[PDB]
């Protein structure tokens, strides 16, 4: 439910 | 009558999916290769596009005029919900009706039901996926219509977990008049009412295609021998 990859990629 | 503002925001949607796409398809050699010869043969290959396809869409939508200004929990919300949709979208690109297949570049990386079939799905959703690819081919879209589309489908307030709905529908509404307005100045009615219809018709398909896809992708994910072959990015977007 957390999101690290997603995250990383969107910053 | 294009406004200047709906002209920056085409021009804006071109580049960055100049920036995202490439038509050469060259990163498709570091992928691992495609086995076609019963054992799931494509899905390494193709978890591996899959994957590679997922970061090109994250790196579109954080171009969209208005995305950034959404909560980091919407933008995921708006992602893990559209990067199924806006991959169906985004490889209509490749699509080609003389053997209903996606054709990126030579005979290895040119797939068609079969491979699809070898990475564990059935009928239920190729089936429906091949009509789309051709009902979205026919239409004939130019660039700028084909970008507007894609970024129209990842900025929808019609997705489960979204908390600011209405600014999500504000910027889905500018990227929609522009469309509409862009349509007018190319078709004269009705045709120009006809091509708009039915491109929201293709963002209503997507929707069953989505649903259709994650019941199968669960059932293959259930299985630790086929999640073992997917990549940490696929398991993330396309499993919380
Ligand atoms: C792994 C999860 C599974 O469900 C297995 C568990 C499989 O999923 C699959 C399998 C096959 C497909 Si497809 C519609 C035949 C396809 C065709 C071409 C293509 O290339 C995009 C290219 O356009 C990007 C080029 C760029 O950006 O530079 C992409 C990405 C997809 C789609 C899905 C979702």
């Amino acid at each position: 439910k957390n999101h690290p990859m997603l995250m990383n990629l969107l910053k | 009558k294009l406004s200047e503002e709906q002209q920056h925001i085409i021009a804006i949607l071109l580049d960055a999916h100049h920036k995202t796409y490439d038509p050469t398809y060259a990163d498709f050699r570091d992928f691992r290769p495609p086995v076609r010869m019963s054992p799931l043969s494509m899905l390494p290959h193709l978890a591996d596009l899959v994957s590679y396809s997922i970061q090109k869409v994250i790196g579109f939508a954080k171009m969209i005029p208005g995305f950034r200004d959404l909560t980091s929990d919407d933008q995921i919300v708006l992602l893990k919900s559209s990067a199924i949709e806006v991959i169906m979208l985004r490889s209509n690109q490749s699509f080609t009706m003389d053997d209903m297949s996606w054709d990126c570049g030579s005979q290895d990386y040119k797939y068609d039901v079969t491979d699809v079939s070898k990475a564990g799905h059935t009928l239920e959703l190729i089936e429906p996926l091949i009509k789309f690819q051709v009902g979205l081919k026919k239409l004939n879209l130019h660039e700028e219509e084909h970008v507007l589309l894609m970024a129209i489908c990842i900025v929808s307030p019609d997705r489960p977990g979204v908390q600011d709905a209405k600014l999500v529908e504000a910027i889905q509404d500018r990227l929609s008049n522009t469309l509409q307005t862009y349509i007018r100045c190319r078709h004269p009615p009705p045709g120009s009412h006809q091509l708009y219809a039915k491109m929201i018709q293709k963002l209503a398909d997507l929707r069953s295609l989505n649903e259709e896809h994650s019941k199968q992708y669960r059932s293959l994910s259930f299985q630790p021998e086929n999640s073992m072959k997917l990549t940490p990015l696929v398991l993330e977007v396309f499993g919380n």
